[PDB]
RNA sequence: AGGACGACAUUAGACGAAUCAUCUGGAAAGAUGAAUCAAAGAAGGUAAUAAUCCUGUAGUCGAAAAUGUUGUCUCUCUUGAGUGGAUCCUGAGUACGACGGAGCACGUGAAAUUCCGUCGGAAUCUGGGAGGACCAUCUCCUAAGGCUAAAUACUCUCUAGUGACCGAUAGUGAACAGUACCGUGAGGGAAAGGUGAAAAGCACCCCGGAAGGGGAGUGAAAUAGAACCUGAAACCGUGUGCUUACAAGUAGUCAGAGCCCGUUAAUGGGUGAUGGCGUGCCUUUUGUAGAAUGAACCGGCGAGUUACGAUUUGAUGCAAGGUUAAGCAGUAAAUGUGGAGCCGUAGCGAAAGCGAGUCUGAAUAGGGCGUUUAGUAUUUGGUCGUAGACCCGAAACCAGGUGAU
RNA sequence: UAACUUGGGAGUCAGAACAUGGGUGAUAAGGUCCGUGUUCGAAAGGGAAACAGCCCAGACCACCAGCUAAGGUCCCAAAAU
RNA sequence: GACAAUGGUAGGAGAGCGUUCUAAGGGCGUUGAAGCAUGAUCGUAAGGACAUGUGGAGCGCUUAGAAGUGAGAAUGCCGGUG
């Protein structure tokens, strides 16, 4: 493009409107906000959640459970991303994480199996399912629980 | 991909094979817009402001009472409506920079380069030697290697001499590998790159 | 950057003003009563459009109804003789001959009756 | 500055796997002798936030 | 503590390249033609718009004197290890406790932790304190003495600059002022810019007591004459083309003779004997000609904005991936670098947990929520939240002062 | 020729007369409260002298063309003394 | 081309006119810019030209960007004049 012809992608830009500027807009004298009442004032709006005085929904519903601090929380594997390597190799959590795998080791990997495997692999991660160490001894290969 | 590399006379040297992933893309004008909207909304200050009610000098009192005169109700004489002062919702001081990702700032420049490069705006020459500063002599370099009015220059490091020369000529910018920029790129006419400068820029581009 | 209203409300103004040109006293000269005064007048004009096609159209009738009476027939009946006559003369077309040309006017007469 | 939880709410509901918000029910926890042994088992299960409220309560909980 | 010799930086300054002619004009920098400089084509002046006319600019040079830094000498001070380890020393009305309070995100509570008032009141290395009541074991530390640069906050000022900031009702209240003026006092608080390039600011004559004026003269221009650039509207007059003294009106509109003119030249313009139809505008209302509200008239000014979050839609890049924040470099840009962090690729459950399933359940029953892929970053538009949040308007409340002329 | 589902944005919560089925009142009210239609609200045009709500009818803009609705045809004032 | 549709208040959706400033391009101006005054001109509307008088130095057009972007009403504020 020349900086004299420039133009913007279709459908990208749109003009704002603009209120209370005569009859003919259709959003003039009052501004789209009807007649008088309490939200018509400016700064009018009530709380969001207020319901008038009825008892409101988040005060007649119960509260319910609590929170563990000290949950844990893996970061999960399923078995048909490691179809993306060659056989023997030995997947580690140094390498599911520098080929890009896993971004970010919560607590430790967890193998689970979800789709199919088809490549023969050593696997070593923190926890298993019994779905996922089945079926990875199943094309040969073992798994190593570190 | 071949490009002749002519001297600070007409005459032609060897040729060069610049990639066609950076020179010979199929430019985007989607990201060209952005990214020029994008610089040049960077580039002002946004200094300026007014006064509203509260801090116009004055008007802490009452000017009548309520009710009994037979005018109208005021509450201060730095109201909006008073010709004293007071503006309701004018210019505050705030930045206008905004960013996109660099994939797109890259896109960009390769779809700048590219356009020049197939409305034969790009000319490559061997060096520039400048012993000392000269305008006069840069002048005629322009000239001999017949370019437009508004012209970029482009050296592979900031070269002392080159830029110096080329200072005071209107239409013409001087600048380096690695400051090149959509703006400066789009508003010239035509690009005179060494053969060093279009080795670095074809890699860090790449 | 500051916009100061400059020349545009006086122009504007001006053509409702100029519009307003031979009213009485101050509504040709002061912009509120002006505009109100167009705008009233615009109303007016719309309204008349519509009412000038029947104001010809009755005086029309008056005529064609005077110049049967001279011919012992009323314009009710003289209506009907030149519609089962077949006749397709409008009721303008009728009167302009009835005051130019009388003769034609009377052998039109005569059809009519004829036809009943 | 960044938008405030509902705390009240937060401690009462949460989030399913499309938006949807799990609830609790009321009419529990007391006077249990005017229920038959129907209601006190049905009133053990778990039900949904109905569409016409979150209507009114969503960006109460925009953060959970 | 105090001497020496230096080096920079301020606080005045200096040098600094390159143009002539004709036309229009009051005047040229403009137009036309032919030249020149550039490490200088920033800017401001000059009788219109100048790189080459002036002040300057790029660049380079400069301090008798006083400050401010900063070096190198001088100067002035001064030994440093190892083994024994439990013989001696190691901060007392202290630490703690009870009662009443306060501060910690935390409302005295499972309240640990930290301070104040009143009373009580330890131990001594096999010691003492903390790790959210308390006990035991482990782990970390060693109170009740003091000093300490840098990274951080602010601007009444000084120096050099900048602006998709205002342009005389704006911008400071104030371009000429905390002054006129008002009030016993504390205190409140204005209005008011522009002759011309150059004063060349009207010699002299006439009417007039003067003020004002008509000529003459200056000037490109005096309807640029000091109440001085341009000079709108309301409002006040003078002269005229058409019309009006038997007529009942929201003052127009449609039809239409007669009289007068002649245009952005087109089935033109001004006026209007007479006929038809016709109860202003705004707001607020079930409903307003309303005898419901508002406006004397004209001019200026005068009301959904911005920052940061959330959500949804359009656009664009990449895609099982997408993307950086502060910081550092860079011209107060683009950009480069920076992978802490964030969302997604997997859910269910109060939780332990299990996982294409999981919870409930004795159940491989039934049911709830799921699975059988598309996300993410930036940005335009709509709406919401926190902020005065579309604008103007109370009676009142609290704090600190001023008044018994 | 519509209906339903999902999502973005609303305004409304003072109604009125007429016809008809009813309560209340006194087989009073241009009264008041419900059911069922229509019109006004937010609807100009023709008729009902004038007259939001009654009768006929739903205005995209020209025209000095024609046919009809409600209501009308001695003069005001179009059409049958 | 045939056929159909086009009254409207709260309110939803779409497409545009004009004002001040910025960027790039291309222009006009002492042989007279902006402003102001008059006219019998053009466009579906907001609005755009041209000619003449006054004025005496600045101002349009195209594409894009950004907003102190449009007044007849507030017993509105200030000035002037009935
Ligand atoms: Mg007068």
């Amino acid at each position: 493009m020349k900086l004299h012809e420039l133009k913007p992608a279709e459908g990208s830009r749109k003009e704002r409107n603009r209120v209370g500027r005569g009859v003919a807009t259709g959003n003039g004298k009052t501004s789209g906000r009807g007649h008088k009442g309490q939200k018509a004032r400016s700064g009018g709006g009530v709380r969001p959640g207020f319901e008038g005085g009825q008892l409101p929904l988040f005060r007649r519903l119960p509260k319910r459970g609590f929170t563990n601090i000290n949950r844990k929380e893996y970061a999960i594997v399923n078995l048909d991303q490691l179809n993306k390597f060659e056989d023997g190799t030995e997947v580690t959590p140094a390498l599911l994480v520098e080929s890009g795998v896993v971004k970010n080791e919560k607590s430790g990997i967890k193998i689970l199996g979800n789709g199919s495997l088809d490549k023969k692999l050593t696997v070593k991660a923190h926890k298993f399912s019994a779905s996922a160490a089945e079926a990875i001894d199943a094309k040969g290969g073992a798994h190593e629980v570190i | 991909a071949n490009y002749d590399v002519l001297k600070l006379d007409g005459t032609k040297s060897g040729s060069i094979e610049l990639s066609d992933a950076v020179f010979g893309i199929e430019p985007n004008n989607s990201v060209l817009f952005e990214a020029i909207n994008l610089q040049r909304a960077s580039l002002r200050q946004g200094t300026h402001a007014v006064k509203n009610r509260s801090a116009v000098s004055g008007g802490g009192r009452k000017p009548w009472k309520q009710k009994g005169t037979g005018r109208a109700r005021q509450g201060t004489i730095r109201a909006p409506q008073w010709r004293g002062g007071g503006i309701v919702f004018g210019p505050t001081p705030r930045s206008y920079a905004y960013k996109m990702p660099k994939k797109m700032r890259r896109l960009a420049l390769r779809s700048a380069l590219s356009f020049k490069a197939q409305e034969n705006g790009l000319t490559v020459v061997d060096a520039f030697n400048f012993e000392a500063p000269k305008t006069k002599e840069f002048k005629n370099v322009l000239s001999t290697l017949e370019q437009p009015k508004k012209v970029l220059v482009v050296t592979e490091n900031e070269d002392v001499n080159v830029e110096l020369s080329a200072r005071n000529i209107p239409g013409v910018q001087v600048t380096t590998a690695q400051g090149l920029n959509v703006l400066d790129i789009t508003n010239a006419d035509s690009l005179v790159i060494t053969e060093a400068a279009a080795k670095k820029v074809e890699e860090v581009l790449g | 950057p500051r916009v100061k209203g400059g020349t545009v409300t006086r122009a504007r103004r001006k053509k409702t003003i100029k519009l307003a040109k031979g009213y009485f006293g101050s509504k040709h000269t002061l912009y509120k009563v002006a505009k109100q005064q167009v705008m009233k007048s615009g109303q007016y004009a719309f309204r008349d459009r519509r009412q000038r096609k029947r104001d010809f159209r009755k005086l029309w009738i008056t005529r064609i109804n005077a110049a049967a009476r001279q011919h012992e027939m009323s314009y009710s009946r003289l209506m009907n003789g030149l519609k089962k006559a077949g006749i397709d003369i409008n009721r303008k077309m009728l009167s302009e001959i009835a005051i130019s040309d009388e003769k034609a006017f009377a052998q039109l007469v005569t059809k009519a009756k004829d036809a009943l | 500055p960044k938008m405030k939880t509902h705390r009240g709410a937060a401690k009462r509901v949460k989030r399913t796997a499309s938006g949807q918000l799990k609830r609790s029910r009321a009419f529990t926890s007391h006077l249990f002798a005017n229920k038959s042994t129907k209601q006190k088992r049905q009133l053990r299960k778990a039900r949904l936030v109905s569409k016409s409220d979150m209507k009114r309560v969503k960006q109460l909980l925009a953060y959970k």
